[PDB]
């Protein structure tokens, strides 16, 4: 019902209509998690090349 | 070939519906968790409405209206009738009712009870049935779960020979297009032991539930009076038909209840579609006035009428959406 | 005047970026070569459009935009396309091989090798900013780059640009519009890692956009060109307040204020009307009452769900065209009576309205017709959790048998991260549950 | 990722391999000399994938031709498209493998394997970004079976992060060279289980039956059987060779088709099925294409897909047709037969349309199925193996090249493990 906060200009206008009232990881931690994933990829490739050496 | 799923095994009505669907040869059943269905015969608790209508190249339909629990819970029905202007506090076909929480409208309940206490008129209320306000309130808190206190109908209609009590069950099908279909056949779930105006402690004559009764089966088989006999009784005893005296009010209440919740539950423009069968429960007093007791989301049919209703469900709710290779319902126009 | 940097990650992000920046140029009068004859201050200025465009001494208006893909194909079409002179080469970053629909490959393997280069080229755009407010991130939930690399970027932007706001435009996966089987995995994984790092996120279900294209434009099999030009129109509505003179949503912090009370629940539903076919000769032009009413139809929503079964936390109506406040309020009053709009008890029942007199600009030869008035509604409804539930169910189905998991594990990611991500989603669905009933 | 390096090992490998290059050279508008003479620009937009741009702007297939016998490779060189292959890429020994896996993998093959890998390395260095490798070979002989699986192993060592893709012809008594084919197959399957990402199981039994029952040819040759293979090979690689909606490579195909690393053996299919020269004139409707490609009479592996369940499906429709009708038909087969597709992988059937049709057909469909029914193929080979092995029959051919009985038992074991692993997913 109530039309508050009305602001006008050439481009357009804006307003608010109330109808009823109411009742982080670090840089060090990112480098750590990514490199732990590189180690698991390294280990799995090392296990593969060991198996292929067998 | 259309495909369906069954997710309510305990549903006696829809077990017969699936049985009839398979028998045509144009419907195949899939496993509970197969998402590639045309029809869902869903579960009572926590139905996954959010998963419907998202499977490409399939028209999807379910046997439940999402939101229709607002009509089918005792607490919800009172809240809906009191707030919705279509019904209004002044509703005349619904008994005076109040919502009480155990540890809310407790002050509103006792304000009306005092007017009844000062005037000294009929002051009996149902929740166990008692005449004392403070004796019932102590028993609600004793239970645990939230229940409703309602004005008890102290002047019911008598059935002769017997001086008995009864409630009327009517089966209502709302289709995918929001057509309201009342099944022409209803049932009178009767009391066998005569009504006692003084002793409220006895519950077998006051409560007309099919479980409590099972003098069971004295006057008619399984405490069930069908529409032809009850019409015949009203003609002989009270000089009136069931159509005029009772059924017009029944047709009014069903229509008024479902028109109220149409904008909230309707699946007219949705990605999925819904139909639902309802059980409306009515009480007729001595002046032939009809009162709404409860609405049933998952209703059970009577033994004589299973075959006809379930076939009718397939006709206007299922085959209307999924066609194959006299009408038993009265349409309530709006 | 505060500046906004747009980041486009993966195929979906880049291709939507093309569509938006095309539309932005047509709206601001900017040509394909970057010249803007209406701009009088040559070589600089602190106008409203300078939030999205920087200026050179030559008179060229250049998007504050960085395009990143792990594979060259799609950005190569930007490099050689009709807007080749608009962006300078340093803004268009490509790798050699893509993330193969694998979150873990995009996040951990190829991600690590390109993260520093991207942030360096981002830093080059931030250096030209007199006062940076933050970032708009365009990506898909489905793609390996779009899910994997994006979540890593969002993590790093929280470190390097700690104060700044971040907004998402995310593409939700749909089987109807060329998806892969593993996209439910990629979605859950990226949402979890990004949840902390995004202030406001606008989900766009590919299913919803596909059907709007079918129903309203009469296009039988919609191409990406069709879908993106539609998506861009919606995106343009959302960002219009940052590019034009106004008092509503003037900066990125105001998007949180007006739409996001609960920080985790930061997924507003976008609803848009009217979508009208260009191939429709004779069209009955729709009124303010009719287009505001279309905001509460599920057939017009960017995500197919039912707002009637749920609660509102916020609501914004953004009008473009011939609209006056009187007609808005009159429409709201009628809609309030006939429809189920339920707000949460701890929030005011209300609408923040923004009107821009300039009607929506249509792409010449596009599928959308010119309209006299159009609206975009941004509503934070608990109903959008339906899309989480659908996706979580698909995740649960595959993960029960550990299907495809080995592809993720084979890129250095732990099996534990799957269930860790899924638990967060079970937390998220519950947050919506407590607020919603 | 764009460039694929092709290898063809042995008699079968080179024969189906030569036919593949013949078929796809036609599709890209390349003559036997290597010069482009086509009309559409789309024929050249993704020609990088299989061809190296040569001097004078001529195109040379990225193919390496391998055999322990000069015979079959001499036929290729003096064949219809023989002049197109880089002469340095012809790598041959002299003694042959005598239908012996052990000769291919351990003795004769070991001598020649390094010579091959030098050419593989030289083609790899020319690659802008190497996508992966494809091998055409049989599993029943010696060279393709023994040396092929040796080559795969050695390539996996040098290029451990690259896709290995194989077209592997399965042996059958219906089309048989020697009694030792089940021995050679069982030894090779062990290797393919561990060292390939995608294997297209081309069963000779199935190819015979298609020629006999469907194509109505009374006595089919190897030429008849290979026509079906080259058509299927062209079909499966359509999205790699031609521009479309699909921005996809071999790795993406491996990710989505293989839910579990060992179960990567696919049932290929084709519609419509046709014989050489004489082909049907009546146009196939989209409903007929879909109905045929899913039918077991069109499958290149002799398995009944009704005995198992589909883990993942991929389909490539070729030609100018209604993509809406394609979608409607594809979803019709799924929604009618949903008891044969796994419920635990959502949306596991994927379709791609390419506008360019193959030579002699207005529209065609190619099928790739990761079905649990493929166990029946391995069970067949396993039964034939045990029939001879329980009596240690014909084993002296292998023990004479230094092989032990242990290796046979281990190979039989890994195959019975594979079969029971397929059985694991057919019920719950
Ligand atoms: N709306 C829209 N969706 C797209 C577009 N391109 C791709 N998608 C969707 O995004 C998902 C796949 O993500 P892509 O962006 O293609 O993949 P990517 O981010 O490049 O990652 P990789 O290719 O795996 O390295 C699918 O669900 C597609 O439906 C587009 O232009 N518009
Ligand atoms: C380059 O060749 C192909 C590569 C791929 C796919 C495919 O089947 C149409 C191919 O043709 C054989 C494809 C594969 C199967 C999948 O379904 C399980 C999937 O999710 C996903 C797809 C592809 N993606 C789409 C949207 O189709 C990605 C990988
Ligand atoms: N489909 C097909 N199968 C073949 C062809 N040539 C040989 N085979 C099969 O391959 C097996 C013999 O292997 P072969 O390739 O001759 O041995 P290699 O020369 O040592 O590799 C037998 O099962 C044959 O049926 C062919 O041209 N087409
Ligand atoms: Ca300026
Ligand atoms: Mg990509
Ligand atoms: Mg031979």
């Amino acid at each position: 019902m109530e039309v508050i906060e009305l602001n006008k200009c050439t481009s357009g206008q804006s307003f608010e209509v109330i109808l009823k009232p109411p009742s982080d990881p670090s840089l060090e931690e990112i480098q750590k998690k990514l490199e732990a994933a590189e180690e698991r990829r390294k280990y799995q490739e090392a296990e593969l090349l060991k198996h292929l050496a067998e | 070939m259309y495909t369906f799923v069954v997710r309510d095994e305990n549903s006696s009505v829809y077990a017969e519906v699936s049985r009839l669907l398979l028998a045509t040869g144009q419907w195949k059943r899939l496993r509970k968790d197969n998402p590639r269905f045309n029809l869902m015969l869903g579960e009572r608790n926590r139905l996954p409405f959010g998963r419907l209508g998202h499977e490409p190249g399939l028209v999807q339909l379910v046997n439940y209206y999402r939101g229709a629990d607002k009509l089918c819970r005792k607490a919800s029905l009172v809240k809906l009738i009191k707030t919705s202007p279509e019904l209004s506090e002044s509703c005349t076909w619904f008994p005076e009712s109040y919502v009480i929480y155990p540890t809310d409208e407790r002050e509103v309940f006792l304000a009306a009870y005092n007017r009844r206490r000062e005037g000294r008129e009929g002051n009996v209320w149902i929740a166990l049935i008692s005449s004392e306000a403070s004796e019932l309130l102590d028993f609600i808190d004793e239970q645990g779960q939230v229940h409703v206190i309602q004005k008890y109908l102290e002047k019911p209609l008598l059935l002769e020979p017997g001086h008995r009590k009864f409630d009327i069950r009517s089966w209502v099908l709302v289709d995918h297009l929001y057509n309201i279909y009342l099944y022409r056949e209803g049932v009178l779930r009767t009391s066998s032991e005569p009504y006692n105006s003084a002793n409220f402690q006895d519950k077998t004559c006051h409560l007309t539930n099919h479980c409590i009764q099972k003098n069971y089966g004295r006057y008619e088989e399984g405490n069930e009076m069908f529409f032809e006999e009850f019409n015949q009784y009203l003609m002989d005893a009270l000089n009136t038909t069931l159509e005029n005296s009772i059924l017009l009010q029944i047709k009014h209440i069903i229509r008024s209840c479902l028109m109220c919740i149409e904008p909230a539950i309707s699946t007219k423009h949705l990605h999925y579609q819904s139909f639902q069968l309802f059980g409306f429960d009515f009480m007729v007093d001595e002046e032939l006035k009809v009162w709404l007791i409860e609405v049933n989301g998952a209703p059970a049919c009577a033994q004589k009428l299973y075959a006809e209703l379930c076939q009718g469900i397939v006709d206007v709710a299922i085959s209307s959406v999924f066609p194959l290779a006299t009408s038993i319902f009265i349409k309530l126009h709006h | 005047m505060r500046e906004c940097i747009s980041i486009h990650v993966g195929q979906a992000g880049v291709q939507i970026g093309n569509a938006c920046w095309e539309l932005y140029c047509l709206e601001h009068g900017i040509q394909p070569d970057g010249q803007m004859p209406s701009d009088k201050t040559i070589g600089g200025g602190d106008d409203s459009f300078n939030t999205f465009f920087s200026e050179t001494g030559a008179g060229k208006h250049v998007p504050r935009a960085v395009f990143v893909d792990l594979e060259p194909t799609v950005i190569d079409e930007v490099r050689t396309g009709t807007y080749r002179q608009l962006f300078h080469p340093e803004q268009l970053i490509t790798g050699k091989e893509d993330a193969a629909n694998n979150y873990a490959r995009g996040h951990y393997t190829i991600g690590k090798e390109i993260i520093d280069l991207v942030l360096d080229r981002i830093r080059k755009l931030a250096d030209q900013c007199t006062g940076l407010q933050g970032f708009l991130v365009f990506h898909s939930f489905g793609g390996g780059t779009g899910s994997g690399f994006t979540s890593l970027l969002m993590e790093r932007l929280s470190v390097d640009y700690g104060k700044k706001s971040k907004l998402e435009f995310s593409i939700y996966p749909a089987p109807q519009v060329s998806t892969a089987v593993v996209e439910p995995y990629n979605s859950i994984l990226t949402t979890h890692t990004t949840l902390e790092h995004s202030d406001c996120a606008f989900m766009v279900d590919n299913e919803a956009i596909y059907d709007i294209c079918r129903r309203n434009l009469d296009i039988e099999r919609p191409t990406y060109t069709n879908l993106n030009r539609l998506i861009s129109q919606i995106v343009s509505s959302i960002t219009a307040s940052l590019r034009f003179d106004g008092a509503l949503n003037v900066d990125l912090t105001e998007f949180q204020t007006n739409l996001v009370p609960y920080p985790r629940i930061h997924f507003p539903l976008a609803t848009y009307a009217p979508v009208i076919s260009a191939e429709k000769a004779y069209h009955e032009q729709l009124s303010v009452a009719e287009i505001t009413n279309a905001c509460f139809e599920p057939a017009n929503q960017m995500v197919k769900c039912d707002p009637r079964h749920g609660k509102y936390m916020a609501c914004c109506l953004l009008y473009r065209g011939d609209v006056v406040p009187k007609d808005v309020n009159a429409a709201i009053a009628t809609i309030k009576t006939k429809r189920s709009i339920q707000f949460v008890d701890w929030c005011p029942t209300g609408f923040k309205v923004g009107i821009n007199y300039q009607p929506p600009t249509v792409v010449p030869g596009g599928d959308l017709a010119k309209v006299q008035r159009a609206v975009c509604m941004l509503s934070n409804t608990t109903a959008i959790a339906e899309a989480w539930a659908r996706l979580d169910h698909k995740f649960d189905l595959m993960y029960a048998k550990r299907a495809f998991v080995h592809w993720y594990v084979g890129e250095g990611m732990e099996e534990g991260e799957f269930s860790e991500a899924r638990e967060d989603m079970a937390a998220l669905e519950k947050d919506y549950e407590e607020v919603g009933v | 990722m764009r460039e694929i390096v092709h290898i063809q090992a042995g008699q079968c490998g080179n024969q189906i391999g030569a036919k593949f290059w013949e078929v796809i050279s036609d599709e890209h508008g390349i003559d036997p000399t290597g010069s482009y003479h086509g009309d559409s620009d789309l024929q050249l937009e993704r020609i990088n994938v299989y061809y190296n741009e040569a001097t004078g702007n001529k195109y040379v297939p990225r193919a390496i031709l391998v055999d322990l016998e000069p015979g079959t490779m001499d036929s290729v060189r003096s064949g219809p498209f023989g002049q197109i292959f880089r002469p340095d890429n012809f790598v041959f020994g002299q003694s042959g493998a005598g239908n012996n896996w052990a000769k291919g993998h351990y003795t004769e093959g070991a001598e020649l394997v390094d010579s091959v890998l030098d050419v593989v390395r030289k083609e790899s260095e020319s690659c802008d970004c190497l996508q992966g490798f494809q091998l055409t070979h049989s599993l029943g002989g010696g060279t393709g079976s023994g040396m092929g699986t040796l080559l795969i192993s050695k390539i996996r060592e040098e290029y451990p992060d690259r896709i290995m893709n194989t077209f592997s012809v399965m042996p059958s008594p219906k089309v048989s060279d020697t009694v030792v084919e089940p021995y050679n197959a069982t030894l090779s399957v062990h290797q393919l289980v561990e060292n390939t990402d995608e294997t297209y199981c081309i069963d000779n039994e199935a190819l015979y039956d298609i020629c006999f029952r469907t194509l109505k040819l009374t006595t089919p040759t190897y030429g008849d059987l290979n026509h079906l293979v080259s058509a299927t090979m062209s079909g499966v690689t359509t999205c790699l060779r031609f521009p479309g909606q699909l921005n996809a490579d071999l790795r993406k195909l491996a990710v989505n088709m293989v839910p579990f690393p060992r179960l990567h053996f696919f049932m290929p299919g084709f519609a419509p099925l046709t014989s050489r020269g004489s082909q049907q004139y009546r146009a196939l409707t989209v409903p007929e294409l879909t109905q045929q490609m899913f039918d077991s009479k069109n499958m290149m592996a002799a398995c009944d897909p009704r005995h198992g369940r589909y883990l993942t499906v991929a389909a490539i429709f070729r030609g100018r047709m209604s993509m809406k009708e394609v979608d409607e038909q594809m979803l019709n087969v799924q929604n009618k037969n949903s008891s044969y597709f796994v419920e635990w992988i959502p949306n596991n059937v994927k379709t791609a349309v390419c506008d360019i049709p193959p030579r002699g057909l207005k529209m065609s469909a190619t099928f790739i199925g990761n079905s649990t029914a493929i166990q029946e193929l391995f069970k067949r080979i396993s039964e034939q193996f045990t029939a001879m092995f329980r009596r240690k029959a014909f084993l002296h051919w292998y023990t004479g090249e230094g092989m032990d009985e242990m290796e046979f038992t281990e190979a039989e074991s890994n195959m019975n493990d594979l079969v029971s692993e397929y059985q694991q997913y057919q019920d719950a």
